[PDB]
This record gives structure tokens, sequence and C-alpha cells, in this order.
RNA sequence: GGCUAAUCCCCCAUGUGGACCCGCCCCUUGGGGUGUGUCCAAAGGGCUUUGCCCGCUUCCGGAUGGGCCCGCGUCCCAUCAGCUAGUUGGUGGGGUAAUGGCCCACCAAGGCGACGACGGGUAGCCGGUCUGAGAGGAUGGCCGGCCACAGGGGCACUGAGACACGGGCCCCACUCCUACGGGAGGCAGCAGUUAGGAAUCUUCCGCAAUGGGCGCAAGCCUGACGGAGCGACGCCGCUUGGAGGAAGAAGCCCUUCGGGGUGUAAACUCCUGAACCCGGGACGAAACCCCCGACGAGGGGACUGACGGUACCGGGGUAAUAGCGCCGGCCAACUCCGUGCCAGCAGCCGCGGUAAUACGGAGGGCGCGAGCGUUACCCGGAUUCACUGGGCGUAAAGGGCGUGUAGGCGGCCUGGGGCGUCCCAUGUGAAAGACCACGGCUCAACCGUGGGGGAGCGUGGGAUACGCUCAGGCUAGACG
């Protein structure tokens, strides 16, 4: 069974753009889904959308990448260079609206869940409010 | 106590040329025009890269023998200016700049440092008013610093002031030669002062 | 270990060891003279290390270093101890300070004196 | 030596074998009153009850019992003599008691 | 008992005492109630007594003794006036 | 404000006395991870009026014997040894990893 | 044994009131009211003596100080795993200001423990302090708060308060007195002695100021306190000079014998002038008190400083202490001589057996300076106990395997609660210290005033995404 079905969805999205797969799918739940807007909103994929595997709900979640390279190893820059799991489970992390991160000097974002919903530092930090730090994005 | 001892030789250490002297240091003598080295015996042979201890040390000790402060001092200053909002190089450098010795040899009214501080010390100079006789008194901006009433008949602070008719002072200064006051206009900045001196590397060297 | 674990057993906080058992976790300890031998050298070197057996007043009873070119250390000269290891001779942990009680500071000594304990020259007279 | 204030000790001897006595008084009487109810003889019992009463306020007059101690005192006895009177099936014959 | 008295806050030959509110077994420089003033015996400073007499005429109000010089100096802040 | 606690009656052997075990959760100091912890209060019934598996509020009270300083306040929902269950089960393995040893 | 006063003690009365039993009402643990019954007051003294002061009695309220109770927090060892019989609860009683096994009698058979009981070790706790980028680590000395103690152990008396450091009783140890029967002591108060130790001060001055006790007051007591003394023990400030002065003295050192260095350093000239002398001389002290006025408000007057003849001010005035560590790398600073695995150095690596920048000295040099260096201990570097922030195929580290208890963790959709969590307001977070500003001492140290922030906890209100919980539904996990 899926310890954590948060941390699972952020590694299938590491996991997929290191090899720079175009789509991608995880298993749909609507706070998975509720992540990933921000993630489409803040432009860290191209966006996703609910489809149907096996009979069963899942999230196509289209990634994106930056352009070609020189030299060696003409690989991609990545949009999403960065992504990790804060909040876990046997180990949960819940910031006040005073104590939430500013990742790489708001180059990168953080991922919060306030009773005002799913937020990004910036938008938590408006809103003025705080919650469980789901992860950290850059 | 300071220093004390021959100083056109920390001149020779340090490399650059510190003023540690009134006329002389301006006479073709100040020994970095004669042997532009190190004091001692090996003073004259070749120089090892220096390390990145030395080359911070050197700078140091440069920006503070300028000052002929102690190191007791010009430490607690630094980790003030260290303290302080604003650019710890610059800030350091207000606070040296603003001793009442500096500023005292800042206005003319001594040949050198040293001899500011001396005056300094043997109640020739004033500020505001009442007499101070502490070299390490911190003129603040807008205080008035003349000489002793008492002492404007000194043959030296009349050979002096003399030689300053003429002599224009720091932007941040302003002299009367008329009545030898002098008045401390605001805080020197770096651009304001042009020391042979890299306050990055005494940053850094307080930085270890 | 697992953040669950940490909860259940901690961390367990390093244990500083002496090494200078001058009890009363003291800067120096006085003692009596018992042996004044002389003791060779370990692994490369040869020299014959002049060491002393001292009673403590810590109740121990301890080899200590004669540092100096010569001294006058008898078997009940009575001297203050430093701690101190000296490499060469395992089991020697402390220094003997030239300079008090019955032990004379090195004789002719002029440069490093504050060690060693002798009084600055009359070069000044 | 002799720091005079040893007429502090003196005085206090005084004091207790002052207090020493009132309660011992009040016991006594209280016991006599509350052996009465017991018998059941309420008159008598009630007016000794009301000596016990009388010397225990009294006592709180001065430093040897004071407010509370004294009223504990009162509500004890009452307690016991009325509870004591009324098992017995003895009827308050006048004096004390709010019946 | 409560009292309205001077705490020693200077330093040695820099006297600066603080008008205290405090119960009279504290040691002087103890632990108070409450600070409603302070005083400055050589007037190094223009403002070398303030009094705040709302809480003074409070205090007093309530059962507060000044000591001799407490009062001397609530008096001069008006702590008494009536007029 | 009395404080008031909220466990279930893990005894009822006692005369006029129930055994409450109040529970709560927070943040480890260091760790942060939430752990449980809990703890039993003697809560004072006059009437008998709790048995075994009730969920009571406990009200912080003035002494009644050493031991107990609460009295129960009010019942919150009746009957539920699951939670009993549990405790006298951890009680059950103690017996056991002493000299020789517990269950599974 | 005898006499005697009182604000000493007692009896009767007055009962504003208050206490107790009982009843009733409102409140809700023993809060407030009310009725009958019972019960309980006091002391006088001074006068500018028919009034004013000081005091006394009962009662309610305030203020201050305090007891008790509860939640959470508070080191090491599990090579300490079971502990408990006043022990856990009950009923009645004792006791107290008061709750309570606090104590007792009877009754019940309970209470605690791995969320670590019990036992052992160590330790006064805190505001703070030191360190650290922080998280954390270490610490609790000065100062402030609380606790505990007063040669060791036990006990109570008197009081509003004590189980009472300079009060009492008993037992113990030790010391002193004794005619041997019996007595006397307790510096963990100030100073001091002695002992132990590497090591920790004056048998000082004053009660002038601040504070305290008693007194109507004058005033008395105050080793509390304000000061002075000694110790670079710490921190801050300051001096041993300033300017000129040779392509360069002497001595010493090096040399490729040409020369180089110490060095503008000195000598020397001029200039200033710490010390030291002379003169003046203080803030800290205005109240209590007296007078006018009402003993009020207010106004006027008088007395008073240990520090100190000190600080500070003015005149005069002498060029007038420098030391310690280091120079192989880490690490800033190099050469000659002596020595020859010796003598010695040493924080680590290592250096010394005839060319040693590493040993000793010398010349020179670097660092800091009335200090410098050593030893000891704390934090750091050490992400080397890793929460921030580590690891385990071969480096230390996967349990020999399983079954499974406690526990930790938990798929998708809806709804209720709102415990975690988030938000706002509010109370608290003493002073000191820490941060900032202004200010006082010629600066600073030090100190005054003001400002700012502050974790945690209490209360009120709100949110519901996630964790939780309850209820319902699902089939992707699981099982059949
Ligand atoms: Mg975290
Ligand atoms: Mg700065
Ligand atoms: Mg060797
Ligand atoms: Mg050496
Ligand atoms: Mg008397
Ligand atoms: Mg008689
Ligand atoms: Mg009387
Ligand atoms: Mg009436
Ligand atoms: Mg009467
Ligand atoms: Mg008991
Ligand atoms: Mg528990
Ligand atoms: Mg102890
Ligand atoms: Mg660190
Ligand atoms: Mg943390
Ligand atoms: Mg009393
Ligand atoms: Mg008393
Ligand atoms: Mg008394
Ligand atoms: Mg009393
Ligand atoms: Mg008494
Ligand atoms: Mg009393
Ligand atoms: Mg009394
Ligand atoms: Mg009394
Ligand atoms: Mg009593
Ligand atoms: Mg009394
Ligand atoms: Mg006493
Ligand atoms: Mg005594
Ligand atoms: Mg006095
Ligand atoms: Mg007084
Ligand atoms: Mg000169
Ligand atoms: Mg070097
Ligand atoms: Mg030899
Ligand atoms: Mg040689
Ligand atoms: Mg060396
Ligand atoms: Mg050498
Ligand atoms: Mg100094
Ligand atoms: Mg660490
Ligand atoms: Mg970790
Ligand atoms: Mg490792
Ligand atoms: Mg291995
Ligand atoms: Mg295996
Ligand atoms: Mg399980
Ligand atoms: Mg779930
Ligand atoms: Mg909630
Ligand atoms: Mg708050
Ligand atoms: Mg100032
Ligand atoms: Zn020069």
């Amino acid at each position: 069974m899926l310890t954590d079905p948060i941390a699972d969805m952020l590694t299938r999205i590491r996991n997929a753009t290191r090899v720079y797969k175009e789509s991608t799918d995880v298993p749909a739940s609507r706070f998975k889904e509720e992540i990933l807007r921000i993630l489409a909103r803040e432009g860290f994929i191209k966006g996703y959308e609910r489809v149907d595997v096996d009979g069963k709900p899942y999230l196509r979640v289209y990634l994106k990448y930056g352009p070609r390279r020189q030299g060696p190893d003409p690989r991609p820059e990545q949009v999403i260079h960065h992504i990790r799991r804060i909040s876990k489970p046997g180990r949960r992390v819940y910031v006040g609206v005073k104590e939430i991160p500013r990742v790489r000097r708001g180059l990168g974002i953080a991922i919060l869940s306030t009773s005002k919903g799913v937020l990004t530092d910036r938008e938590a930090r408006k809103l003025g409010v705080g919650g469980e730090l789901i992860c950290e994005v850059w | 106590g300071r220093y004390i001892g021959p100083v056109c030789r920390l001149c020779r250490r340090e490399g650059v040329k510190l003023y540690l002297k009134g006329e002389r240091c301006y006479s073709p003598k100040c020994a970095m025009e004669r042997r532009p080295y190190p004091p001692g015996q090996h003073g004259q042979k070749r120089a090892r890269r220096p390390s990145d201890y030395a080359v911070r040390l050197r700078e140091k000790q440069k920006l503070r023998r300028i000052y002929g402060i102690s190191e007791r001092q010009f430490r607690n200053l630094f980790e003030e200016a260290s303290k302080k909002k604003g650019v710890t190089g610059s800030v350091f450098l207000g606070l040296l700049e603003s001793r009442l010795d500096n500023v005292v040899y800042r206005l003319g009214f001594a040949v050198s440092r040293r001899q500011a501080r001396q005056l300094v010390r043997h109640g020739h100079i004033t500020v505001n008013g009442r007499r101070v006789d502490l070299p390490s008194y911190r003129v603040r901006p807008g205080d008035e610093i003349a000489v002793a009433e008492k002492s404007r008949n000194l043959e030296l602070i009349r050979q002096n002031l003399e030689a300053m008719k003429g002599r224009k002072v720091g932007p941040w200064l302003s002299l009367d030669v008329e009545g030898m006051k002098g008045k401390f206009l605001r805080l020197p900045d770096r651009e304001d002062l042009a020391l042979p001196v890299q306050e990055n590397l005494v940053i850094e060297f307080y930085s270890r | 270990p697992t953040i669950n674990q940490l909860v259940r057993k901690g961390r367990e906080k390093v244990r500083k060891k002496s090494k200078v058992p001058a009890l009363k976790g003291a800067p120096f300890r006085r003692g009596v003279c018992t042996v004044v031998r002389t003791v060779t050298p370990k692994k490369p070197n040869s020299a014959l290390r002049k060491v002393a057996k001292v009673r403590l007043t810590s109740g121990y009873e301890v080899t200590a270093y004669i540092p100096g070119e010569g001294h006058n250390l008898q078997e009940h000269s009575v001297v203050l101890i430093r701690g101190g290891r000296v490499k060469d001779l395992p089991g020697v942990r402390y220094h003997i300070v030239r300079g008090v009680y019955d032990a004379a500071g090195v004789k002719d000594r002029k440069k490093s004196r504050s060690k060693y304990g002798t009084k600055k020259p009359k070069e000044a007279a | 030596r002799n720091l005079s204030a040893l007429k502090r000790h003196r005085q206090s001897l005084k004091r207790r074998l002052r207090n020493k006595a009132k309660k011992s008084a009040i016991k006594t009487l209280s016991k006599k009153a509350v052996q009465l109810a017991q018998e059941g003889k309420a008159e008598e019992a009630l007016k000794i009850m009301r000596k016990a009463e009388s010397l225990i306020d009294k006592a709180a007059k001065g430093s040897t019992l004071h407010k509370n101690a004294a009223a504990r005192r009162k509500s004890r006895l009452m307690r016991k003599v009325r509870q004591l009177l009324e098992a017995a099936g003895a009827p308050l014959i006048g004096g004390g008691l709010s019946a | 008992m409560v009292k309205i008295r001077l705490a020693r806050f200077g330093s040695k030959h820099n006297p600066h005492y603080r008008i205290v509110v405090t119960d009279a077994r504290r040691k002087r420089d103890g632990k108070y109630i409450e600070k409603i003033g302070y005083y400055d015996p050589r007037k190094t400073t223009p403002d070398w007594l303030k009094v705040d007499v709302e809480r003074a005429r409070y205090w007093l109000s309530v059962g507060a003794q000044p000591t001799d010089t407490a009062r001397r100096l609530l008096r001069q802040a008006g702590v008494f006036r009536q007029e | 404000p009395k404080k008031v606690l909220t466990g279930v009656v893990v005894s009822d052997k006692m005369q006029k006395t129930v055994t409450v075990l109040v529970e709560r959760q927070f943040p480890h100091p260091l760790y942060g991870k939430v752990i449980k912890r809990s703890k039993k209060y003697l809560a004072h019934d006059p009437e008998e009026k709790y048995k075994l598996g009730d969920v009571v509020e406990i009200i912080e009270s003035r002494p009644i014997s050493k031991r107990k300083r609460f009295r129960v306040l009010r019942l919150v929902e009746s009957g539920r040894m699951d939670l009993v269950e549990k405790y006298l089960i951890r009680r059950q393995n103690y017996q056991s990893l002493s000299k020789r040893g517990g269950k599974a």
C-alpha cells in the first residue's frame, strides 16, 4: 500500500522528468489534483488532466523541460530542478505564517496546506496563514 | 601604552608609505624614499608568495598602524562597526576617523597623528568649549574642535596653524585658521578617505 | 534511525574523559619526589629523559617530566605538577614546574624563561 | 553573654501555663456535656454545653484559640450533643441550641 | 506594611533611586511591587525627579506609607498639593 | 479555570472512585513528530454513577483523598471497552517482560 | 515565705456586630441572606486638658505577605524490573487557618510500572551566563526571585507569623569550667585565626545618605548599608613623549670583503610637560524637627556628611616604567655560532647520530603590550550522537530465520465534530541582563531615562486543507 501518496506523486514526477517522459500517471486524489494545480500555475508542468486507466482514475501530468543544449549531453535543463516532500507521516511539519520558509530566495516555492486551502508560500503569506508544509519545489 | 619606537620602519615593512610623522615623511627622506623594503637582515632577499593569512594580516596591520591605535582598541572598534547598520568596512573607517586625536590631526593643529595625540593629552585641545584630553574621545557631527585659549600662543601651534593658511581640509571638516577652530561636519565616507587599505581584507581577517 | 526510533531511544551525549587526574580538576598540584630517575625514549628516539616519581597531595603517586638542561631534584624534593604528556615516554603525563618549590629554575636560561622559571638577567644593571 | 530578650522565654512560659489551663477546662466541660447528652440528660447536658461554648468563645478572645479553632470546637460540640440527645430520644429542655 | 520608598540603583558614587512601592520587609534593593518614580540626588540632568502622582495618590489611598524622604519627593512632585 | 479532562474509565474496582485514563498528544520538543502520551487520574464518583468503559470528563477539584484531586463532571459516551481493552492488554504484557518473558 | 502597680489576668453588663446548632431563601463543594436559641468586646496614657493627640474593642472592606491543590516542564544507569499494606479507596473521628491517610478506628482490596514504577548515582531550581550561523551544547559564580539549612538528630512552646542562625528541651560528638555533685559553648553575621589547598582580602571608616525595628517626639539600636583598604583578578581609560635629526656614528650581527642590518633608532636641537609642589574646594542634604497656618495644603526657619581636604578647578613643573611569547609546517617572523640520536624540543606530524631556519645562544624578525605565556575546565571547529545535519555489500554497523503482542505508520469519495494544526484579540511573560535611541561621569568601562522585541501558558472568537475522530460509501491494497 502507499504509505504516503503525496510523496509518491512527487517522486513519479521526479523520476519521469529525469528520463524526460512527456506525460506520466499518478493515481487520482482530490488533494493530489490540488497540489498539481499549483505546479501548473507556477509553470512547473505543462498541466495535467484526469484520465482513466484500467478503469481507475489517474492524472496525466504533462511535464516540461528547457531547450536542447550544446556540447556533450545536450539534455535539456530541467524546469523542476528540485521537488521534495517535507511534511511526512510519522513526522508531520506545521508552520505559522511567520515560519513559512522562502525557497531559493523566492526563485523556488513551497506548498503549504492551510484551512484556507493549498497555497504556495506567497499565496499563504498573503492570506496571512500557516499550515502543513507539504513540499518544496524549485 | 601606544607603540613608540622607530616608525619609518613600519612604513618599510608595510610596503606602503604611512605618514607616521609630519614634515619629514615628505622630505626626500622617509626611508621608503631610500630603502623601500622591510627592516632587518633579510629585508632585501626575494619575497615568497604571501599566504592568505599574511595578506589579511598585513592589511589589518597597515590600516591599524596608520591611526597608531592598539590592537585592543582597534578590535573593539571593529566589533562595534560590525554590529551597527550599514557596510562594516565604511563604518569602521568612520569610527576610526572620529577619534579626537585623528580629527585634530585632520585639522592641521598637529603635524602628525602622534603629535595630535600628545596635543590632546596635554589638554591643548578643546571640544565645544570643555577641554578633552582623551585621544580616544569620539567626535560627533556638529562638534567644534578648537585649540586651547591658553595654548593658542604655543610656538608649535602657531607654526602649525600658520602653515594651515592655504591648505584645504576634508569635505567632512571645516577649518577656521582664523580663531584656530575646526568643525566636524559629518562622518567621512570611504570615498572621502584615500587610505592604502583594502577594508574587505580587514573584515575577512577577523572572519577567521 | 527513523524519527520514531529517535523518539524512543534518542541520541547519546558524548562524555569527555580527562587526561590529567590532578584530582580537584586543579591547574597544578604539589607533591614530593620519591624517585628521581632517568628514562629512555621510545619508537625512534634516544636520550636520557629526566623523570620523577611524585606523591601528590591529591593522593596520587605519579611520574612527571623535568624540563630544562639540568635540575636539582633529590629524593624528597617537593614540587608542583602541571600536566602535559611527553610523547616520547608513555606513562609520563605531567611536567614539573621549574621555579616553584624545591625545583630551581633553569640556570643560564636566556630565552623562553617564563617557562623554566628563570628570572630576568640583570643586564639592565 | 546574656541577651536580655531572655525575658521573652520568661514570658512565653507564663503564657503557656495560661493557655494550657484554659484548654483543659474547655476539653473537660465539652466531654462533660457530651457525656450527658449521651446519658440523655437534657437540661444539665445543655447547661454544661453553654459553659463550654462560653469558655471556647472566651479562649478565642485572647490568643489561646481565636476565630475558626473556636468555631470548629463549638460546631463539633453542639453537633455531638444534638445527635446524642435526639438519639437518646430526649427533648431539648431549654438553653442553647437554635432548635 | 507596604511602603513608598527609595531603592538604590545608581552605582558607586553615582546614586540614583527609584521611588518604589514594596512591602516594608523586602530588601531595599529587592523585589518591589511597583515603580512609581525616580530620583537623581545630584541633579546631573534637568529631569532629576519624576513621580507620576496619579499612582502615588493610589498607593497612598490604599495604605502605602512613605519614607520621610520618599514623602519629601512625593510632596515636591505635588502629590499632596490639594489647592 | 479548573482544568477539565477527558478519558476512559479503566477501573471501577473502588468505592466511590474511578480511574480515568486521560490521553494527550503533542509534538516532540526536538524531533517534532506528534507523540501520544497518557495518564490515569482517580476521579471521585460519590454515586458510583460511572461504569467501566464510560468516557467521562474529569474536573479539577478540592482534594478528596491523597491521590484524588478530580471529580467526574459528566459522561461523554457510554460503553466502549475497545479503549479499556487496549489498556488491559498493555497491562497484561507487563507481567512477562521481567525474569522470563511476555507474548508474541 | 511576705507585699505591690499597670495598657498584666479574670468576672458581670452593653451586642453596632460576629460565632455555633437548627430552619428557610438565593447561590452552587465550606458562597450570600434570614429567623428563633446559645455564645463573645474593650484600657488606658499625654497634654498648648470639656478638647486634641497617642492607644484600646467588635465588625465589614481594602492593601501587602502567605498556606494548600492542580496541568505541563525539570540529569545519568535497565549491568536497577517489578514496587506497595497507611499501602489504594470508603465511612466516622482526630488535627489545622484550611483541603487531604495528615493521623486514628472500622471496612473494602485496592494503588503504581516499560509513556520506566522501584532502586542506585549525581545535583538546590530559576531569571540568566558562556559558546554557537542557528538548532544545540555547557553552566547556575557576581546580582535578583524561590527553596533548604544554622555542629548532627529529634521535639514543641510563645506568638499574626517559627518548629525560630545570634529562643527553649532532649539525645549525640567535640571544646571549655568544676571543690567530680554539676555547669558552658556553636562565626554557613562583620573582621579575624587556624587547618586543608595551586588559590581567595582589613580584627578599617561612618550611620552623613538609602533601607529597617521601637518611640507622640527628641532620639536609640542597625558589621543591613554607604565608603575606604589589600590583590593587574576582570573590564574600560591613560603614561613611559612630540617634531627635526646621516645615503647615515659607535658597539653588536651578517658578508660573495664590494657591502649589508640594527636605524631616525641613538647622539643632538627645539617643543610639550605625567609625576611632584602651591592655592581654591564640592555635588551627594533636605527632610524628620521649629514657627505661621487647622498638628492638613501651602509658606518660612534650623541641624546634619564617613568618603575628603578626596573629585574637580587654577598657578607652577621634571623627558619621565617595558615587558612576554613566538620565528619547520599548521602559523606572521631567518641567519651565524655552539652541540653531534648527546644535551634537549614536542599541541600534532616530527626535530637532534658534524651544512640543524625544529636543540642552546647570539643578531635580526613577527605578535601583543602593563602585560605576556602556561596549566585546568566549558562551547567551537566536530554534519565526530547528524532535529536542523550521518550512517550499516567490501571501511564500525542488518538481528541466524520466522510467527506475532504493545507500539509506529495507513488506499479512494462524502458528511458531522473541530482534538492536532492555522488565524485574530486579550491576560501573563517582575527587576536585572540582552537590542536600539537619547543622556550623566572630560571618553570609555560603569550608570540614568525611554523605546522595541520576546518563546511558553490562560481566556474569548474564527478557519477546516492536512493529521485525528465519528458516521456512510467504494474496489485499485489485502484476503477468499
Ligand atoms: Mg523539518
Ligand atoms: Mg555593520
Ligand atoms: Mg630521533
Ligand atoms: Mg622553545
Ligand atoms: Mg523588652
Ligand atoms: Mg510568693
Ligand atoms: Mg488585656
Ligand atoms: Mg442587630
Ligand atoms: Mg459579656
Ligand atoms: Mg499515609
Ligand atoms: Mg504516562
Ligand atoms: Mg550537594
Ligand atoms: Mg556548529
Ligand atoms: Mg529544533
Ligand atoms: Mg505570632
Ligand atoms: Mg510572633
Ligand atoms: Mg510575637
Ligand atoms: Mg501574634
Ligand atoms: Mg514572639
Ligand atoms: Mg507577632
Ligand atoms: Mg504579636
Ligand atoms: Mg508578635
Ligand atoms: Mg499559638
Ligand atoms: Mg497578636
Ligand atoms: Mg532567632
Ligand atoms: Mg552565630
Ligand atoms: Mg542610618
Ligand atoms: Mg533611617
Ligand atoms: Mg623622535
Ligand atoms: Mg610563515
Ligand atoms: Mg651533551
Ligand atoms: Mg651546525
Ligand atoms: Mg619551533
Ligand atoms: Mg634555535
Ligand atoms: Mg590597558
Ligand atoms: Mg555537534
Ligand atoms: Mg538525521
Ligand atoms: Mg559517519
Ligand atoms: Mg565490517
Ligand atoms: Mg540476513
Ligand atoms: Mg499492530
Ligand atoms: Mg488517511
Ligand atoms: Mg482545535
Ligand atoms: Mg501572547
Ligand atoms: Mg555622553
Ligand atoms: Zn615614513
